[PDB]
């Protein structure tokens, strides 16, 4: 089912974000083809990601029920970072291509690089770890991290793993979503440093924040504050909408009136760092066998020891 | 006590090629001279450790290959019973070291292959530790700088295959300051 | 970009998507009409936006009759009160190199790495203008009087030499300017097109956030930088 993405696009231009009116309508027509092609329950505009000569346009596709060293293995079906299937379009009119699923630590803990997107799925990523697969896997991993650290709902929208929409949500004011960051809560699950959203015991039991936590408790980074709250229509503040603005991910926004909400990202798909991108360090060099009593050549018995053994 | 099913000289010492079983568990089936190990010889251990190479004066001096039971393996030069000279070392998970050795100590110029990555660490090795002039080669880029203790220490020079010489110093042990210059090279 | 491109809403159609609001579109139209009134500039361009933490920076630039003259850039926060930024020297350029961190807002902010926020804004503005400002082929005509004027018979760039990259110059002191093929490093420009061959999109990668639109058949050009306010030296790691 198509969401109201044109009035959400008018909300984007009210916040100043967006591809333009005709390009957002063109993305809406491409999403209409995507909904008419595949049995999709929810197909909303996740956003678009800039590249070198082509840009990726991403859809949050959720299908219908039943229709369509040690290695930590992948999620089975519709759990964790693989909850929403992502479809990628270059320019609308060209057919959408299905992305693969996010795998654990072989992909997520080998993601720790800074790389521009080249606009093609079948492009090798040559960096400090060998990234498995082509650029589609790195795009999918970046989309998973932006979904984990960007998709942010107002407080009271969902009841607390999974979540359902709240029918008793009376709504929250626009001015209450600007002065306080505790009134915004995260939509989907946090990606663990292991590489998943649910912890797998390799036989530590490390955990992150729960599903519906305020984003004031997860505020980064170092000395600067993430999730800049600004008021578009500052001139006429009675009908303003609160425009969230993530500084950890540049180009990431969330929106009020607060009775409903939409999430949008457009950028280069990169996490901002206050310093420069330090490369990941090489693994420490393996030592040899410790030269001790065990690894030692004996100097053999001599003729005095032989004559001691002969009369024995 | 040990046995010796080989040949002895006119005095009584072990001389020439002959099998020998050491009393503590090891054995040796190589060549003997003046009651000491000399020449090409095989030395088995109590476990599956193995040395097949040259001996001089009851000491490993020459080109020979050593097998360790944990998975590490050395082929190359030996001298004075410790690692000395050019040689190739593989570690327990195919980590490949081809370089100099001083005295069991991994010295000189040495190429370190991180086979889980494919990246190369070549440059100056001091006392089993990454210290000196270094060139951390990767697949499409390399770091021409200086290492102190398994980490870069100071001013570096980053070579990229797309044609840029990034200048940047290490202001800390972990972080990197990319200031100030990027040069065409 | 001029106010004519502010009328067509061409920042969103370039595809960068950080864009501008009809709030700020009407505010830049009236306020840049005021900037052309009070200061006698030949042309006034909305330079772009510097991304903030407590307030948003809005930057516009004015030019004299000489098109390569040192510009009198201006800044505004509430998009009506435009105020003249001082010119930048090299002493202020190497001063702000010890400060690494996001642009905050509230221009009397002080950095402990003192160093004023306005000096950082002005030096960052001169760095972006000296590095990734863009002029196409035949847009500027070098007059023999010693000044530079807008070429008013500028036919737009044909589709054969859009992708060379040898048909785009810099909007500063040096077909009499320095081309894009000598930029360090090579490949630091995102070469792109819009729907059809109606607009050519150039995005700087030494500064993530500047977008250059160019219609290949009409005299429509200009650069807008809306973005982080930082020079990433991580760019060789990206390519």
């Amino acid at each position: 089912s198509l969401p109201n993405v044109m009035e959400s696009a008018y909300y984007f231009e009210q916040a100043g974000v967006g591809l333009g009116t005709d390009e957002t309508y063109r993305v809406f027509l491409a999403l209409k083809q995507l909904t008419d092609t595949h049995p999709i329950q929810r197909c909303r505009f996740w956003g678009k990601i800039l590249g070198l000569e082509m840009n990726y346009i991403v859809a949050e596709v959720e299908f219908r029920d039943g229709e369509d060293p040690q290695v930590i293995p992948k999620e089975e079906s519709r759990t964790g970072a693989n909850k929403y299937v992502y479809f990628v379009c270059n320019v609308p009119g060209r057919p959408w291509v299905r992305l693969p699923s996010v795998t654990p630590a072989q992909i997520v803990t080998a993601r720790k690089i800074k790389k521009f997107f080249t606009g093609r799925l079948d492009a090798a990523v040559i960096s400090y770890p060998p990234f498995p697969g082509n650029e589609s896997n790195y795009l999918r991993a970046q989309i998973a991290r932006i979904s984990a650290g960007t998709h942010v709902s107002p407080l009271g929208f969902y009841q607390f793993d999974s979540y359902e929409e709240n029918p008793d949500f009376e709504g929250i004011q626009v001015i209450d979503l600007v002065e306080s960051l505790s009134n915004w809560v995260h939509h989907v699950q946090y990606i663990l440093p292991q590489g998943r959203c649910n912890w797998f015991n390799p036989i530590e039991q490390e955990v992150g924040p729960p599903l519906l936590t305020p984003i004031s408790e997860d505020l980064g980074i170092q000395n600067i504050p993430s999730w800049t709250t600004q008021l578009s229509s500052n001139l006429i503040p009675q009908y303003a909408i609160a425009v969230l603005r993530s500084n950890l991910w540049p180009g990431a926004y969330a929106f009020s009136n607060g009775k409903k909400f939409e999430n949008f990202y457009i950028g280069w798909g990169h996490k901002y760092c206050v310093e420069n991108y330090t490369p990941p360090s090489p693994p420490p060099v393996y030592q040899e066998y410790p030269s001790g009593p065990e690894i030692t050549e004996m100097n053999d018995p001599s003729v005095e020891e032989e004559q001691a053994f002969r009369m024995t | 006590l040990g046995e010796y099913e080989g040949e002895r000289n006119e005095v009584g010492e072990r001389h020439g090629h002959g099998k020998a079983r050491l009393p503590n568990g090891d054995t040796y089936e190589g060549s003997y001279e003046f009651g000491k190990r000399h020449g090409q010889g095989t030395y088995k251990f109590k476990n599956g450790a193995r040395y097949t190479g040259d001996y001089v004066k009851n000491k490993k001096h020459g080109q020979g290959t050593f097998i360790y039971p944990d998975g590490s393996r050395y082929e190359g030069e030996w001298a004075d019973d410790q690692r000395h000279g050019q040689g190739v070392y593989y570690y327990v998970n195919n980590d490949t070291y081809t370089g100099e050795w001083f005295n069991h100590q991994r010295h000189g110029q040495g190429t370190y292959l991180y086979a889980e990555t494919g990246s190369k660490y070549v440059g100056t090795w001091v006392h089993g530790q990454q210290e000196g002039a270094a060139e951390l080669i990767h697949l499409n880029h390399r770091y021409q700088g200086k290492f102190m203790n398994k980490n870069p220490v100071g001013p570096g020079k980053y070579v990229f295959d797309i044609g840029c010489e990034q200048h940047g110093e290490y202001r800390l042990t972990d972080t990197e300051r990319g200031e100030e210059e990027e040069e065409e090279e | 970009m001029d106010a004519d491109s502010l009328l067509l809403s061409l920042e969103l159609a370039s595809g960068s998507g950080q864009g501008l609001s009809p709030d700020r579109r009407a505010s830049l139209l009236t306020s840049l009409m005021l900037v052309k009134r009070d200061y006698r500039f030949a042309r006034v361009l909305f330079w772009g936006r510097i991304l903030g933490l407590v307030a948003d920076y809005y930057i516009a630039q004015g030019l004299s009759e000489d098109q390569l003259a040192p510009r009198k850039t201006l800044y505004s926060l509430n998009c009506t009160e435009w105020s003249l930024l001082p010119p930048a020297t090299e002493e202020m350029a190497m001063q702000i190199s010890v400060v690494s961190g996001r642009f905050m807002g509230d221009p009397s902010h002080e950095y402990e790495h003192q160093i004023k926020e306005e000096t950082r804004l002005v030096s960052i503005i001169d760095q972006i203008d000296k590095a990734v400002a863009i002029i196409p082929r035949g847009a500027l005509f070098k007059t023999p009087f010693g000044v530079t004027h807008v070429n008013r018979t500028f036919e737009g760039l044909p589709l054969s030499e859009v992708r060379k990259l040898s048909s785009y110059f810099h909007f500063r002191e040096a077909d009499f300017l320095d081309s894009l093929e000598y930029d360090i490093p090579r490949g630091s420009w995102s070469i792109q097109m819009e729907r059809g061959n109606a607009l050519v999109v150039l995005r700087s990668l030494l500064w993530p956030g500047l977008t250059f639109y160019h219609a290949p058949r009409t005299k429509n050009y200009g650069y807008i930088y809306v973005g982080t306010g930082e020079k990433n030296m991580d760019l060789p790691f990206m390519l």
